[PDB]
């Protein structure tokens, strides 16, 4: 495991966090526990405080009537590590007990408990031109030294260490939200009777929301239009309650009903943030720092406990709206929310925006059963943000390893991953025969995302490609995958090839939801990556092909939400560029 | 209803040292806020800028009603010239009026709805607000311009410019024409925009109160000190502008009660005064608004938070 460190500006405060992401159960919340390192030589007769502070700026700037700041501290909360109180009596965690055997004697734990109703870390959206800081409810971890609680805390011996807040989804699903809405009009005859129903209450992000409209139109007015719209509800509570209403995904229908007819029809809606970044004061979710992060997820609370809980509170719900020739709407409530994660979510950009990764030995051969280790140089820190695939014969690799040390579920035991510093190994234990195979190494920290050359081990929900073809020495081809089972909105489609006899090279990969698109330097402005979710299929354009380009191009895709790997592939299409 | 005998002397000196002022003061302004635009890209400054541009222009035509105060009341100057330079004045004032009142509320809606001023798109919306000011102010001031002609030699040669009422108000309409557009001026020029603004005001004096009130010893010094900044804004806007509009609402007022032989001598006594003194805004504009705005201050002239690391945590 792995563990952050913030050290102070002097050198000697060092607090260490085991995470920077607290779940919030709703009834009882994750405690912040840490250590911080202490050098007696400075703290003459000193002290060290650690403060958890749980802010909320506001308002945009300061000092706008000069002297005028924002920033309200909904929770703080102050302990004082060194020397320890005796009066303590707390029982260490694993990790403090941990870090405390790690570090010397001068180690001093702190362990702060988060109460259950608070606003969890979001930020509104800054707007194309802002700057300055975001409007927010943050979480902050402040560790200094002084020799009283009032004393004027200086900058040069503390620490602050930004940590987030989060909900994730309950495991059980929800009621079907369905609501009806029956309108009548001067012929009072039969009313309209608008029937919304959407398929589930939980919905995780960048995923569809399908939303079966049926009508049966009564009476006589017709309907022109099908209005049906995703919108962000965003309650801030700070001293004047109010409720902000962003749309974020929208479908504007023109199925039409006739007059004494009925009509049904599954509309399906995807809230992305690609076409969202222009709408100023949008939810999203905690940053660290200024990096791109989701839609804000849905804030769970308990049933009659909203006791104007300072904050912000980001809830969704469906509008379907009939434009009969007077509005007739249906709203449904649906909460969006990541999934519990087995590792903790990555606060920047995974493939964050060339380390080459140097991997041994390239050839090695033993018998079946034994144990086979293979390692991997990274130029530059990937921060334990490597994964392993295996890649048989005339197949697509498999994501074997996720995080250097995660096991991929359906991978056998016998692998593990392991890392020791910026030297990332694989081991394979009991070398079955099922092992044949070249393994390759990614680092997944910084784009270009880069592959190793690849270690031939010897052992002496779908996604489909197609547009090869030995044409065009400088034309253009269109490399279609079409996928099934996965929505181009909560994954990231990867575009990496593989020329005859050589190794994985990443040449496109777009992610839909934030809406960006890399490409590699050799493909910089001759590729054009482009997936449309009419069918879920990605396309790559293909222009200036050169005959460097001769390669089994593959379909990859990526867990947009927390980055994992290139888990699913295609089976590969030859673009054989030649003469 | 003669004039003060010692009026004529000073109305001219006062209005120039009302002259150095305002230039010195709202060109400064002016000039600062050209050179220094994209520096602050501040939404609010366009008010600043329109408010400094209105004050100029408020200041500019001033010395040919400095002359014209010269010569009992004569003005060397041309009869457009006269139109011109009274449609200006009124335009001016009552586009300082509305400028000062929306910086007032641009502060209500950054400091007393905060959540709301990032929602809103400030740099357009300032825009839209400052046009509708301004063509609203020219509006407004059509009336003072049509109006306006010059003579009343009276047999004695001396041309004057004045807002001639005769041109629409018959014999009997005079009074009625005369006390509505007084009417419409005064109100539109100070109530509307001085309601607006004390209530912005009030509310930033309770949020700001309220806001300061944690702390102790520097939060309650720097509480009390925006308390005076917001005080010293309220009272130069009064006491800057109301002797203008009280002596107006005072004359409609005497026009029915007929003020006998001395307050209304009173009265055209001190108006160039009261001209004088609602030029006290136009002229220390720059102090309360731009000198309070550090960036103006400077274009007249072991802290690194290292970074969060990482370590290995052995089992
Ligand atoms: C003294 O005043 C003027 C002198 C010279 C030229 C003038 O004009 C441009 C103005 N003047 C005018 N003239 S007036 O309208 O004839 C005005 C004299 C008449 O009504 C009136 N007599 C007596 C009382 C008590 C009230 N009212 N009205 N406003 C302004 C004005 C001027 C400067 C700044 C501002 C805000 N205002
Ligand atoms: C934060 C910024 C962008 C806010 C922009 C809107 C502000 C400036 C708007 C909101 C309400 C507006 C005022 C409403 C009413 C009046 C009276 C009218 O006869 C002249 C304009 C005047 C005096 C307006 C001036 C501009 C104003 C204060």
């Amino acid at each position: 495991t792995r563990v952050f460190k913030k050290a102070s500006p002097n050198g000697k405060l060092t607090v260490y966090l085991g995470k920077r992401d607290f779940v919030d159960h709703i009834d009882l919340v994750e405690p912040v526990d840490g250590v911080v390192l202490v050098d007696p030589e400075y703290l003459k007769e000193r002290r060290v405080y650690v403060t958890l502070t749980a802010a909320f700026r506001y308002g945009r700037e300061d000092l706008d009537v000069l002297g005028l700041t924002f920033r309200k501290d909904l929770f703080v909360a102050n302990v004082q590590s060194f020397p320890p109180a005796p009066e303590d009596k707390k029982p260490l965690t694993r990790l403090q007990e941990r870090l405390i055997k790690k570090l010397g004697e001068h180690a001093y734990p702190f362990t702060f408990e988060i109460p259950p109703n608070l606003p969890s870390s979001v930020t509104l959206q800054p707007g194309p031109e802002d700057t300055g800081k975001a409007i927010g409810v943050d979480y902050e971890v402040k560790a200094f030294v002084a020799e009283n609680l009032e004393e004027k805390i200086h900058k040069r011996n503390s620490v602050r260490l930004v940590i987030e807040k989060v909900q994730y989804a309950p495991e059980r699903p929800g009621p079907q939200p369905t609501a009806e809405t029956t309108r009548q009009f001067l012929m009072s005859d039969k009313p309209l009777h608008l029937e919304a129903s959407l398929d589930k209450e939980i919905y995780y992000h960048g995923e569809p929301i399908s939303v079966n409209v049926h009508v049966t139109n009564n009476t006589n007015k017709t309907v022109k239009k099908i209005k049906i719209s995703v919108r962000q509800y965003a309650d801030i509570v700070l001293f004047n309650t109010a409720q902000y209403k962003v749309p974020v995904a929208m479908e504007e229908a023109d199925d039409t009903v006739a007059p004494s007819s009925t009509f049904s029809k599954v509309y399906t809606l995807t809230p992305f943030l690609a076409n969202n970044r222009e709408k100023r004061g949008l939810a999203l979710d905690g940053k660290l720092k200024h990096e791109d992060t989701n839609l804000a997820s849905s804030t769970l609370l308990r049933e009659g406990a909203n006791r104007e809980i300072l904050g912000i509170i980001v809830s969704y719900k469906v509008k379907v709206k009939l434009v009969v020739s007077s509005d007739v709407a249906v709203e449904l409530p649906f909460t969006l929310m990541h999934p519990k994660p087995k590792e903790e979510p990555p606060h920047r950009e995974v493939p964050e925006h060339d380390i080459q990764m140097t991997q041994s030995p390239s050839s090695l051969s033993a018998s079946v059963g034994d144990r086979v280790t293979i390692t991997c140089r990274a130029s530059q820190s990937v921060s334990s943000a490597v994964a392993w695939y295996q890649q048989k014969p005339g197949k697509a690799p498999k994501l074997l390893i996720y995080s250097a040390s995660s096991l991929y579920s359906g991978v056998p035991s016998r692998f593990s991953g392991s890392r020791s510093g910026t030297d990332f190994t694989l081991t394979i234990s009991s070398l079955q025969p099922e092992d044949f195979a070249t393994y390759y190494c990614q680092q997944y920290k910084y784009v270009p995302v880069t592959f190793g050359q690849g270690t031939k081990v010897e052992i002496k929900v779908q996604l489909v490609e197609s547009g090869g073809g030995l044409v065009q020495p400088g034309g253009s081809l269109r490399l279609s995958c079409a996928a099934s089972g996965f929505n181009v909105y909560s994954s990231s489609i990867h575009w990496v090839r593989q020329a005859p006899g050589k190794g994985l090279e990443w040449v496109a990969s777009i992610s839909s939801y934030y809406g960006y698109t890399y490409y590699a330097d050799s493909v910089k402005g001759r590729f054009t990556i482009s997936a449309d979710t009419s069918k879920n299929t990605a396309y790559l354009q293909m222009n200036s092909l050169r005959a460097e380009d001769t390669a089994v191009y593959y379909c990859a895709r990526s867990r947009q939400f927390w980055y994992s790997g290139l888990d699913y592939w295609g089976q590969g299409t030859l673009v054989t560029v030649s003469s | 209803y003669t004039d003060w005998k010692s009026s004529g002397a000073l109305i001219p000196a006062i209005y120039m040292l009302v002259f150095l002022l305002g230039t010195t003061g709202n060109g400064l302004v002016l000039w600062t806020v050209f050179r220094s635009s994209r520096e602050k890209r501040r939404s609010a400054d366009i008010f600043i800028a329109s408010l400094a541009v209105a004050d100029l222009t408020f200041v500019v035509t001033l010395p040919l009603w400095a002359t014209y105060t010269y010569r009992d009341y004569d003005w060397p100057f041309g009869t457009f010239a006269c139109k011109l330079s009274s449609y200006l004045i009124f335009v001016n004032m009552y586009a300082s009026v509305f400028c000062l009142t929306g910086l007032s509320f641009d502060r209500y809606l950054a400091i007393v709805r905060p959540v709301a001023n990032a929602r809103l798109r400030l740099r357009v919306s300032g825009a839209v607000a400052t046009a509708v000011l301004w063509v609203l102010a020219a509006l407004l001031a059509m009336p003072v311009m049509v109006l306006r002609t010059t003579g009343d030699l009276e047999n004695t040669t001396k041309v004057q410019c004045y807002m001639d009422y005769s041109m629409v108000a018959t014999v009997s309409s005079e009074w009625a024409w005369e006390v509505g557009l007084g009417v419409s001026s005064t109100t539109v020029g100070f109530v509307v925009p001085f309601t607006i603004m004390l209530t912005c005001y009030f509310f930033i004096a309770q949020t700001i109160a309220g806001h300061f009130r944690k702390e102790r010893i520097e939060g309650l010094r720097k509480r009390r000190r925006l308390l005076s900044i917001i005080v010293v804004l309220v009272v130069t806007f009064a006491l800057c502008w109301m002797p203008y509009h009280l002596v107006k609402t005072l004359y409609m007022l005497g026009s029915l009660l007929h003020w006998p032989c001395d307050f209304d001598l009173f009265l055209m006594n001190i108006f160039p005064y009261c001209t004088c003194i609602s030029y006290v805004n136009s002229c220390l504009n720059p102090f309360l608004y731009a000198f309070f705005d550090p960036r103006f201050r400077q274009a007249c002239t072991q802290d690194e938070s290292c970074t969060t690391a990482s370590s290995s945590l052995a089992k």
